[PDB]
């Protein structure tokens, strides 16, 4: 149920068994969640393939479920899967810098700057790559900004959308540096712009007679920098309770719009130690 | 990387230590050549293989 | 607090920079048994490093 | 560990609701004097769309009271907000008999008989665990008004690929709802779906079985080794 | 038939800026092979007007006229003459059904009241689905106009049909 | 939980097994053949009516699609074809080639 | 009630089912006519005036006349070249050759191949295909950055040493070959070519490194071109006539609406950089029930 | 999870006397330290002039939101909650609670003799989530009709919307707007929902167009029908960088609007004390 | 394997002695001379 295993192969070598020892309390995903399974299930080296799908790959790894490393003797290593609202520890492994009250989701490892690239293992071919554990305004924009690629993309030739992705695929976050590694088109970013066509489109139809020339107004009558900053990009029947159904359907269309790029909270620290790598986070995964 | 584990559980010698800077200070620029800070209470020492 | 003392010996690719940085000097051929005591101010391949 | 309440239930709503695998459903009613009822899901199903003939006129006939009677209609009153006075309190624990019965309901933790319409899959059930969701539809194929009520079982633990599936599933309700859009410039469809999850089941536990009450049977599904969980009302388009 | 009622109110929509009239079209194996429609990914249309050059062109004359001096400096005076061709033709709306298929049997199977004036039981193995627009600025129509097809694979290469717009418009143009 | 390890003390194979006697057979050695419209459940023809004559005249009674990447990651398989009511022989299989 | 603009198109129905043609004769193609289209509601009118369908057949015989004509120049090019060097034409390809046999017959056979080539002339042909790449987007780019590069000063020992690195002796040409005995004109094929080092000539060869040996037979000829606009017709014994394709005669306009380059535009299963491996086709086919 | 607050400032029987009824009310904290001083406890640190209310809501969400457990000479005990464990809340909010209502936590709009020298204490308002939603909706109607309070009718309006409704509880919700001048967090949110209903409006007409030279479904035909229905009302009403600009725009607006959008519960109550002044709850997250 | 062994040896001395060796109007057999194999380094700077 909880307490689950993993039965190795191979004969293993003090150095990877140090690199597996240091790496405890640290996350990695698990694909069918059962209580003995072999090596190659663990991490993420199965689940990749090159010039496949960035977004397929967060599309598998959103759904699988996260365990925690602890306590290996040799030849296997028994895993535990977090429950609900009870505190656990996490070692990070990505380059992510962290900062406490800040809630953590999972995603799939993205280029690197200087690309370390420590494949943290040397076996036959299961090396073992990990999905890394990434705050919410980093991984909110980076969804964002695939979504945006992929609103971009379409009906457009290479030289303009590689000229705008040359400026795109760099996000940096609390003076980091970070590229997106392979923002392939996918059928199913077809579908996730389908759906944000719809629920914009959906927007933009009930409208009210006062939203539409809010921002007008008020350009008109004040001043500010956000003002002009947000204008550079662009009554006759008061019924307030039918304004109050128009909004009830203008929300839930928000957040149907909103969570096509949200991905749910998996971590939320309590405390990190100052190093950045071992930190107290309060949820499941 | 070596061995900490035999750092901690082996024996030492008792050294009135003493220098002149702060130790986190010392830590965190590299004064010396291979530096190891865990932090909290690693568990790390309790297994040998 | 001027952001600059001399333009002519501030900026990348200058004159005292094609003089004197080392990296540009050797693009222009030079005797390397010569001492010029203003490369020290000029060799920003390493003071970077 | 089963956490649990205790709920009030008139003369009129005990029926199909004595074995355990039921569930009382708060549903917010517009007139003063009760303000809500805990009516039944199998009450839901009198007035869902999934449902065939004969097993309308079943339902018809054991839900026969002036408390079921206002129950539809505040149903009724306000079409295409179910939601808003829907309200689940996961399944019942115990009934107790009695006129105004009191009976335990468990809301966490261990301690479910589900009518064949409502239940369905897109799988061969070849998940080791299951989730059971509470998914409401709201069509306007008909002209006025038709909600279809259905409890979900998908291996998919995760809500956003659940919803894409689920809306690349139920595609056409989108197309009414934007049809219903079009056609009405003056109401407010609120949405499209609902989805709200019921904890989990296991493939093993889930059979097919005889329900009777007064003398009035139903074959039942069932998911016999219940677990409660609820992530509560969210809407999808 | 879910693919050109789009382009139709489509073209029903930017009437405004161009003067757009669509031509919704269906086209059979006797066009081009099944391995040619089963993996083909757009269809692009162009307006080449009568006495003149094209319609995304200015409207009188360019100066892409000249000899093309024998050289590669200027093979195409620039890239810019490479960007006009890429201006005048733009892309259309694309169905394929890769099954064989009654064509008013397929419509029937949809909810379209066809009613047709003789039984014309045209049996073709796969339908593709598009719209050539072919426009007229001025809201006359030259019935000297030519519509220009291309049909493009993910290889590169392409097959540009072209017919004139006489024996298109002798009929339905009457017809109104 | 005993962990118990081992180390095999001989050079090189010093332990030989045998089998000795057979006393059932589990599989029914039949020759009902295995279809091959289960183990293919893509495929279908282009014609749609030669395609339905086709699974008319086979015992094979409709296509069904495949499952994407999400939930083969979540199942473990597709195990399609359930028990038929009549087992009197075992488990069967019969493949062929041309 | 209000009933969509959607419900009436679909409730409309097709008037009637039209099937029209092509110029060449060649493609015929079905069109439908909706009652409830906004086609109807236009009040739009017909002038099918005379003189504009004899200019716009005239713009039809220049659109089909382009590349024939530059075949026709071509042929003029082959012929001005031969008379201007009096016929005695040089040797520029690798093949070993005798004296004691009779030439007399292998410039019958080369003139015969001449005109049996110029009887089955093609769109898929030579000149078109070695256009096509100079007709690219950043081809031009590229031939002047060659140009520039192809022109340099002497290497100074500075720029030598110290300096960054200096970075083709395989060039991919196009061929049209023509078989007179058995009158198998073969229109267009691709071909590598070299310089031999032992000598100062070339060879041929195909994708795999096989030495493409027509050459040697006498019944064969061969027309090469490589995207610098260079013209080598071969007859059997290696001697060419080499010599360059004109295009004064032709509109630059002519040449891109005939056969441009096409540059890619974005679509499903397509990376978003270029320059990459791609997945597999979309291929919508008749195998598979649509998932 | 037992934090202790101290109080610097003194404490009179009289003080500790008005604090002992409180002895389970829902305080928030803005981290879990363990020994911390009372004026990060409380609102107080947060609520000024300047900043208003949904800035107040949107500090709300990252903070935690602890409960009292006993009081001593001078320490406080609070007992912070987890998931699965029950808990007797005393009722702070001015709403009546009824069964099985999932609950919502609130700034406190207006409102019993609870102060500190020069400290305000503070307690947020704990409310049913369906006055939570109508309130949010309420105040964001509220802050739409800001600037264009020229006439009677659009007074008056607001006069109907000032008071709200419930089950026996009726209140005059405050006015953000103060002598035409609107709170900078309303007016910031008003302002992203004009220019998401804006930039919906002026990119749908592209982005319908951009997706369709793909497959075209019959709900995106209807939604170009419906389209062309609200261009034709608008009819009647009367470089790769913009576009980039304008999609970055639209999901930044998208972004900053989650926390009035996500309503996340915090109770949900078990059976209730009479007279509906405290009842038991199962805490959730 | 010569681009990659270019991408070794980038420093002075080694492309002074390419220069070196293809200047002259001599080849290499009266330009170079075999001494044999090595077998220790110092390695410093100036290495022996």
């Amino acid at each position: 149920e909880a307490n689950i295993f993993c039965t190795f192969d191979h004969k293993l070598s003090i150095a990877d068994v140090g690199k597996l020892t240091k790496l405890v309390a640290a996350v990695v995903p698990i694909p069918q969640r059962l209580h003995l399974i072999k090596h190659y299930q663990l991490g993420l080296h199965q689940f990749v393939d090159h010039t496949r799908g960035y977004v397929r790959l967060r599309g598998l790894l959103r759904n699988m479920t996260l365990t925690l490393m602890r306590r290996v003797e040799g030849n296997q290593i028994l895993l535990h899967v977090p429950t609900h609202g009870l505190l656990y520890t996490v070692l990070n492994t990505g380059p992510v810098t962290w900062e406490k009250g800040d809630a953590l989701c999972v995603l799939p490892p993205l280029f690197h700057g200087p690309l370390a690239r420590e494949n943290l293992l040397t076996l036959g071919q299961w090396e073992l790559v990990l999905p890394w554990i990434v705050p919410m305004p980093l991984a909110l924009e980076i969804n964002q900004r695939l979504l945006i690629m992929g609103l971009f993309s379409l009906d457009r030739s290479y030289e303009e959308v590689k000229a705008a992705v040359q400026q795109l695929q760099t996000i940096t976050f609390r003076d980091a540096t970070f590229t997106i590694p392979d923002p392939v088109i996918d059928q199913h970013l077809l579908i996730d712009m389908k759906t944000a066509c719809l629920s914009m489109s959906m927007v933009a139809n009930l409208a009210s007679e006062l939203t539409m020339t809010y921002v007008r107004k008020l350009a008109l009558e004040d001043s500010s920098m956000l003002l002009v900053k947000c204008q550079e990009l662009l009554p006759q029947h008061v019924s307030p309770d039918d304004e109050i159904a128009r909004l009830s359907a203008l929300f839930v269309m928000l957040r149907q719009l909103d969570d096509l790029i949200r991905e749910q909270v998996v971590f939320t620290v309590c405390d990190v130690s100052p190093d950045n790598k071992s930190a107290t986070c309060i949820f499941k995964g | 990387m070596e061995n900490w584990s035999a750092l901690e559980l082996l024996p030492k010698v008792g050294i009135p230590t003493d220098f002149l800077t702060h130790v986190k200070t010392s830590a965190g620029e590299e004064m010396f050549e291979a530096l190891r800070i865990y932090y909290g209470d690693d568990p790390e020492r309790y297994n040998i293989h | 607090f001027a952001a600059t003392h001399n333009p002519w010996a501030s900026q990348a690719g200058c004159l005292s920079d094609v003089l004197y940085n080392t990296r540009h000097r050797e693009r222009l051929g030079y005797n390397s048994k010569f001492y010029s005591p203003c490369a020290q101010y000029f060799n920003t391949e390493e003071i970077i490093a | 560990q089963a956490l649990t309440a205790r709920f009030f239930v008139p003369e009129g709503l005990v029926e199909f609701e004595a074995q355990p695998g039921a569930l009382l459903i708060r549903m917010e009613t517009g007139c003063d004097s009760p303000r809500h009822l805990y009516i039944s899901l199998y009450l839901l199903g009198i007035r869902a769309s999934n449902v065939s003939a004969s097993t309308r006129c079943l339902l018809e006939s054991v839900y026969t009271a002036s408390a079921a009677r206002a129950a539809l209609q505040w149903l009724d009153l306000g079409p295409h907000l179910l939601h808003r006075r829907l309200e689940t309190l996961g399944c019942v624990k115990t009934v107790s008999l009695g006129i105004t019965s009191l009976l335990t309901c468990v809301m966490r933790g261990y301690l479910l008989m589900i009518p064949k319409d409502m239940y369905l899959t897109w799988e061969e059930t070849r998940g080791r665990l299951q989730y059971v969701y509470l998914i409401i539809v709201y069509d306007y194929d008909g002209p006025e008004t038709r909600p279809g009520i259905y409890v979900l079982t998908s291996s998919i633990a995760h809500w956003q690929t659940l919803v894409d599936v689920a809306r690349g599933k139920f595609a056409r309700e989108r197309c009414s709802f934007v049809n219903r859009r079009i056609t009405r410039p003056r109401q407010i469809p609120l949405c499209t779906g609902v989805i709200q999850k019921l904890g989990w089941c296991l493939a093993d536990d889930i059979h097919t079985s005889f329900l009777v009450h007064k003398e009035l049977k139903l074959s039942v599904v069932r998911l016999d080794n219940f677990s409660v969980e609820l992530g509560d009302f969210r809407e999808f388009v | 038939m879910e693919t050109h009622l789009y382009s139709d109110l489509a073209f029903e929509a930017r009437f405004a800026d161009d003067e757009q009239l669509p031509l919704h079209l269906v086209l059979d194996q006797e066009v081009l092979s099944n391995e040619e429609a089963e993996t083909l990914r757009y269809v692009y249309y162009r307006n080449v007007d009568s006495a003149g050059r094209s319609t995304g062109r200015a409207p009188g004359g360019d100066e892409d006229d000249a000899p093309a001096s024998d050289d590669a400096e200027d093979a195409v005076g620039g890239d810019r003459a490479f960007d006009r061709e890429r201006r005048t033709w733009q892309r259309a709306c694309f169905r394929v059904l890769p099954r064989p298929l009654e064509l008013l049997d397929y419509l029937r199977q949809s909810g379209l009241t066809v009613t047709l004036e003789k039984e014309q039981r045209v049996r073709m193995f796969y339908a593709v689905f598009t719209t050539l627009g072919l426009r007229c600025p001025d809201n006359r129509l030259s019935g000297a106009q030519t519509l220009h097809l291309r049909l493009v694979w993910p290889d590169g290469s392409y097959r540009d049909w072209e017919f004139l717009a006489r024996d298109l418009l002798r009929e339905e143009m009457e017809a109104n | 939980t005993q962990n118990i390890n081992t180390v095999d003390m001989g050079l090189g194979y010093t332990s030989n097994t045998c089998v000795a006697y057979v006393n059932r057979v589990r599989t029914d050695m039949g020759v009902r053949v295995q279809d091959l419209f289960r183990v293919f459940p893509m495929n279908v023809y282009r014609h749609d009516e030669v395609d339905r004559w086709i699974r008319h005249a086979a015992g094979v009674e409709r296509p069904q699609l495949l499952d994407t990447e999400t939930i083969s990651m979540l199942t473990f398989g597709s195990m399609s074809e359930r028990n038929a009511a009549a087992t009197v022989h075992g488990q069967k299989a019969a493949c062929e080639l041309i | 009630d209000e009933v969509a603009r959607t419900d009436e198109w679909k409730g409309a129905g097709v008037s009637r089912l039209r099937e029209v043609w092509d110029v060449q004769h060649r493609v015929r193609l079905r069109v439908l006519w909706y009652v409830n289209s906004f086609w109807r509601s236009r009040e739009l009118s017909y002038d099918d005036h005379e003189v504009e369908l004899y200019r716009a057949l005239d713009a039809y015989r220049a659109r089909i006349a382009v590349e024939y004509v530059l075949i026709r120049a071509v042929r003029d090019e082959i012929y001005a070249v031969l008379r201007r060097d009096g016929g005695a034409l040089p040797q520029r390809f690798a093949c070993h050759v005798s004296r004691n046999m009779s030439w007399r017959v292998v410039w019958e056979l080369c003139r015969h191949a001449l005109a049996l080539w110029m009887d089955w002339a093609d769109v898929r042909s030579c000149i078109i295909k070695a256009l096509t790449p100079r007709l690219s987007r950043g081809a031009a780019a590229a031939a002047q950055r060659a140009r520039r590069q192809r022109e340099r000063s002497a290497p100074k020992p500075q720029e030598l040493l110290f300096g960054p690195r200096n970075e083709p002796a395989e060039q991919t040409w196009y061929a049209d070959v023509v078989r007179c005995v058995r009158a198998q004109v073969d229109l267009g094929v691709e071909v590598r070519a070299a310089r031999c080092p032992r000598t100062g000539l070339w060879i041929v060869r195909d994708r795999r490194g096989r030495l493409r040996r027509w050459l040697s037979q006498p019944e064969v000829c061969v027309l090469y071109v490589t995207p610098d606009l260079d013209f080598y017709w071969v007859l059997p014994g290696g001697f060419a006539v080499s010599s360059r394709v004109t295009l004064h005669g032709l509109a630059q306009r002519a040449l891109r609406d005939r056969f441009q380059n096409f540059e890619a535009v974005l679509a499903r299963g397509m990376h978003v950089e270029a320059g990459r491996q791609e997945p597999e086709t979309p291929r919508v086919s008749g195998r598979r029930l649509p998932f």
